[PDB]
């Protein structure tokens, strides 16, 4: 699909951007869509770029998406975590699953959302199958629990909550709208005008 | 989406 | 293939894909279906027009059968939130999330042309509910509370009460470009 | 292929296929998935059975992982409304819709297999819930009232607190012969 | 699909039948499953069958069906209240469209429901399926809407209802219990 | 598939340009294929771009297709009666259905046709389905006389006729040649 | 097929030739074992009995194995009956199959001398989906099924528990030789 | 459709011959189309423990097991099984005429046997250690396979290990030179 | 469906299906593709024919495209075995291993209705040879050895040179009943 | 879509694409399956990184369900052939051939961020052995011949015995980064700094 | 997929380059997957490209392929032999069928492999089938065992080996180490740093 | 099902 | 199944 | 088909 | 499309 | 395609 | 398969 | 086929 | 990531 | 791959 292009007039050039690109000059980085390995490891990529660019300049992670692979999304989470730069994320349209676990993994103060996104948080799912000797079922069900038990821990220490609340609220499908969200403590604000 | 998003 | 033209600069010639063309003109486009990609870049050019100018308005050209609603609110939600005013027009047909976008527009700067269609219905879900009971009413609630919510946000686009958008979507509503500009939907119709 | 066996007695001797040989000694059986087929046919022999003799116990095997709530019902007011007594033994399993049938046996009559299995759980669908938010509602209010008639039913056949039933059948709950027997859903278990 | 073979005693003799016409013989006819051109003429095979052994005993038409086919559903409809027997109806599992339609076309006072019975009622619904010149579409669009309304005409009747009520309760699913059914005029007895 | 470059030498400097890009420095846009939201919009596109190349010049839309979408259709429509520059339509190889409504559309005097072209005008048609209820069925059934009606009103006006003459002559599809077209009143000249 | 001869002493009688067998007390499970091939077993085990609850049956097995619950309830259908079942492996007895031919009454398992055993733990295809808290409670079942498998086979077998775990672990092929000395049949039947 | 010949009683064609003794192993080897042909062994034998049994074999091959339980019943029944090759007899069908008893087993003149080693039909798959098991029983079956083939055919070993290394067909001359069957039925 | 018939014998009225009617005539036919099921149903019946009486004369039409070699020959042997006389008649058409059969039916006793068709070829495999070089080299040379064959006995059943046969089944070669007849394949037309 | 960054030169303000960018900085990514075409790109990159400096460390990016072992060989023997340390660091995921290349680099600089997962076991092959019993062995005996060559060789990588590995493998072991430096797969988990 | 753009340096100007390109200046020439006519005929087309570039310079071919197609390797064989410069050949990943013969060919001295290479030699083998008169099966049968016959007299030169061995041993797939390939004479010298 | 059906 | 099923 | 088969 | 959208 | 378009 | 099975 | 198979 | 890879 | 190749 087309893509537009876009001019920024600098002053020792005028240059062409596609505009996602000339969006990464000012430290926006989008997450759209499902979270998988290369469209994860791409924000990675440009968490690393922006912050050769500038250690200090806050870089604004925006999110509009269901989630994904857990592997691919932890690669974002750590890289948000070591990196100097503060990691605003702002939630646009919905964040759910592994994409309500980045949001709330912004920087505390900077994590934000639109005033009609969506956010969702549950336990860990799979689609497809456990197969297949008992002994290997067994080995991927204690897998998933120890995924489940993490994520809930660390969603804990997101919302300034207790584990218990989230192993209560993410036994099953919770959506949240952007109030229940910063009530619940995955988001500091609501965006205005 | 500044302030504050930047 | 779209074609290539030539732009009017007052620094040089420069060519462009016509669509990037048209938003140099501050033009934006929502053509079909309304997906996370289709929207995250109507997203991106409504936040890149603001840049450029914070104060010129924006012309948002709707033809578009719907789609997502999340997709649909970050639009709806980034028109509201810059300040350029946004213009809504629709050519060809604002349906659904498309209608919902169109009366979304800055009040006095929604328009259509005379042969346009507008939409309005209900929620639907395609694929369906599984499985597990108590999962299928978690997600019938989360579903209402969209209905209503739809229905109260384009109350305040129509100047209209909710329970006139709940009477209005139950099925499905076509409109007449002049028929919708009596609803409230649209507030000009183009000659 | 079923095999072919000779009834002896006192009327000379008859060939049967071999469930029809047991249906002779009021022996019904439920095997595999609950169909409307499936069930109306069981409701066709406990019907026939009552009229060859009303006051003779009927006994019904099951081996089932359930199937259609609808269907599993016609059996059911079929059990509850005929003069026999119907006692119920569960070989292999009886899951879902298959345990209810189980639990819902004469009082007394209830039994299992050392080695049978039982499931209890809340109502599933397959295949989706969709279209639009009006309907999906409707659909979903029913499957709740499905969901309280099942719990409210097992509970009074268990002799249990409704309470113990909901929390019970949330999620997929596995029994043994001995666990469903001290649960209150069989009787006894015969070794 | 294996069906039960039983023996009938009688007046010289000693008879071997499938369940289900050992059932017929009892003037026990089955709806069950999907109503089609071949399970509704094959019901109405068996009521006429009924009524030409003796014109004046009832017979007992049991239902257990999700519904389908208005055309095949008039058939037997049209047949029960033309023949001379009674037609007691009773809904075992579910009664649902056409099925439900049937079932409250029994003989008023011998329509029945077992205590777990579901019956539903809606307006008429046409499969996806749809092609053609707006012309076509408008002759089938009017004619889906003739169908509706003498559905809504009979249904009242059947129930002793306003037509009113029928055209308001039946614009989307509604599901009722046996006692809901016999509240509304549907049915007259629950069976314990 | 391939599309040559083209080299223009336009005084002094040299520029290279697809063959359509080419066409399009002339104020000629093609409407090719079947008309979608996409190939529309596009359409639509070129228009208010030649326009604001040069508001006073005639534009010259050459249509071969078969038709297509409605909405898709009725937004070029909208956009040809609404720019300041009167938009020739030209026949090549065929307009059938909306290719024939929006050739009809040209300014009159500069409705042209090539001499074995063939065009084609019927009632709007749908492919798929409206499966629903009968309430949803008869909302769209309204809606697709709705848009017949307006159609060959529409096309009476296009065609300086009677409607009367439209509703029979559009009740099946109906096949003319370049003569017959302009006798009808649906082009003024052959080529 | 084929059609049989039986000339009793009550008079001359055509047979399927299973049926045949089945009067000198010889039941078959052959092939995988389903709901339906396993309670044909169940009713042929009790009707064999009822004929005469002293004599022995003979329960032929070639099977790759099939279903555990369908499986369990020829177990304890053989376990039940007053009837010693006598178990005979001609061809194969893999899992569920070898655990049946396992099961025959000590001292009446039987092998013809090139048939082949296979033992493993419980495997799913298909897979377990969807939420963790569900697939724990699955895992659960399995794990409690191979538990008791193994208690069983160890008891069947005369062997310890901790060598049925190891010798289980995966996919164990005996000839009948290697089966005999495990435990798992009595005798290998040459002549 | 199988023609009914009449006998006071009518049977299908197949009955018929099975009454003179006859029993034909046709097509693939499954565990359905064996037990079938067990059953009916097993049933002559009731009928007259003493007479020979004649099995007509025209089989592409199929199941091992399946084929072992077919052997089995032949090796322990009373009764001598005699074996004839009509059409074709490869590879567990080649096994089983070959299997006969010794002097009674039998070839029409065009007929084809076929020998070879054990094949997969479809895939091993799954973890290493589940293939080398797999792989193992598989030698195991040619390991037996072969040695019972020469004990059949009253040759070394080595023979059949060379000569069923590859797809090895033989006229009805040919197995019987090779030790695999006994006479050619020419009328 | 098959036409039900009844035959009187003396104490008789027997029902019938209309083909174990003919059966009883001596009369077999092969219709359809030549498969294992279809060749060995065939040789049933020829074998049952022997038991009835194995001095009159068995009638086997055929009505075949053809089909498997080893099939066919499982009742090309069954033929040849048996005392009776089989006379072979093709209606319709008798094309590879069903030209084989017909050919193959007692000298003097092989026919064909007028307008029947007959076609001769050499040996086709459908479907492919895969993999290894050894193991195609091995399934060539049994191909060829069938092509021999099958032209060598077809030689001696149309008493031509070899020859003869190799040069007209290189490619299908299609006969009127008049050019089988002329060419040895069958004795007389109806 | 891949974002394109601004690098300044001498002479020749150049438009990258964000890969080729951080590539510049001697970073070489690894993500999704290992393929032949996956790791032959690897390959390319890290004998064009010697060339540029021989002496200077390489970084090795990897996130990875695993793949082709012969594949990930042709990566193995690059690393070890070149001058350059090749540093490892696993973000998301190392499993099968992924931990088995991570588990492979310069010993000291094999690093993993806090919520990567690790995962190794024996070989698996999809599809299956077909046909003949002398080409199934030969194809089961080099299986074999495979998995106790892979197990040797991340024996020598962890320092422990075969044996150990042997049994480690046998069937699915997942490990969190923790466990998979006590293992010896690792020697530092990364936070900040 | 996407492919890194590297910066070469020259007299005074610059070139971007995909790395493929890149490593072809060095007269590196790569055959990775399958081997098909449009995959031989671009080696061929390299090849020739290289001696123009320098008649006398070594060419280095590097290979991971499994094999494919025989008429289409041959045409890289006749290629490799007829052009001046040696054909240096290094197997990396693995070298089977017609990979293996492609290695084999290099300029005797120079055939190389990784130490972790995988090597599989064997007869020739189709897929598809052989469907059709008995004429035909025969005459494409005979062209396949020319085929086997000349392959395994060239694999004989190349490894310097009695015929009979070849045909003895490439009788069904045989697989070797980088250490039995050159014991074997298919390759002259394992890499190691 | 009587009383009474039948 | 007796005592007691029957 | 008579004379002669049969 | 102005006046005025633009 | 002129005159006249264009 | 007797003796003894049966 | 006799003799001897029967 | 630096320090140290990067 | 140097040395030797290249
Ligand atoms: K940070
Ligand atoms: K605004
Ligand atoms: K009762
Ligand atoms: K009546
Ligand atoms: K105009
Ligand atoms: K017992
Ligand atoms: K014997
Ligand atoms: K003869
Ligand atoms: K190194
Ligand atoms: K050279």
């Amino acid at each position: 699909y087309l893509v537009p292009t876009v001019i920024e007039q600098s002053g020792r050039g005028e240059r062409a951007f596609d505009i996602y690109s000339r969006l990464l000059k000012e430290r926006i980085v989008f997450l759209v869509g499902p979270v998988t390995d290369e469209s994860a490891n791409l924000v990675v990529a440009q968490l690393l770029f922006l912050e050769s660019e500038n250690p200090d300049k806050d870089i604004f992670f925006y999110i509009n998406s269901p989630g994904g692979s857990v592997t691919a999304g932890m690669s974002i989470y750590d890289t948000m975590n070591f990196i100097k730069p503060d990691v605003s994320t702002l939630c646009l349209g919905q964040a759910a699953s592994m994409g309500a676990f980045l949001l709330s993994a912004g920087e505390k103060g900077k994590r934000f959302a639109l005033p009609n996104s969506r956010i969702m948080i549950h336990q860990p799912l799979i689609s497809g199958g456990l197969g297949g000797q008992a002994s290997d079922i067994e080995i991927h069900a204690r897998e998933l629990l120890k995924i489940k038990e993490k994520l809930n821990r660390l969603m804990a220490k997101h919302c300034d909550r207790d584990l218990a609340d989230l192993e209560r609220d993410t036994d099953r499908d919770n959506f949240m709208s952007a109030e229940e969200a910063k009530e619940y403590g995955l988001i500091d604000q609501i965006l205005e005008n | 989406f500044s302030p504050a998003a930047p």
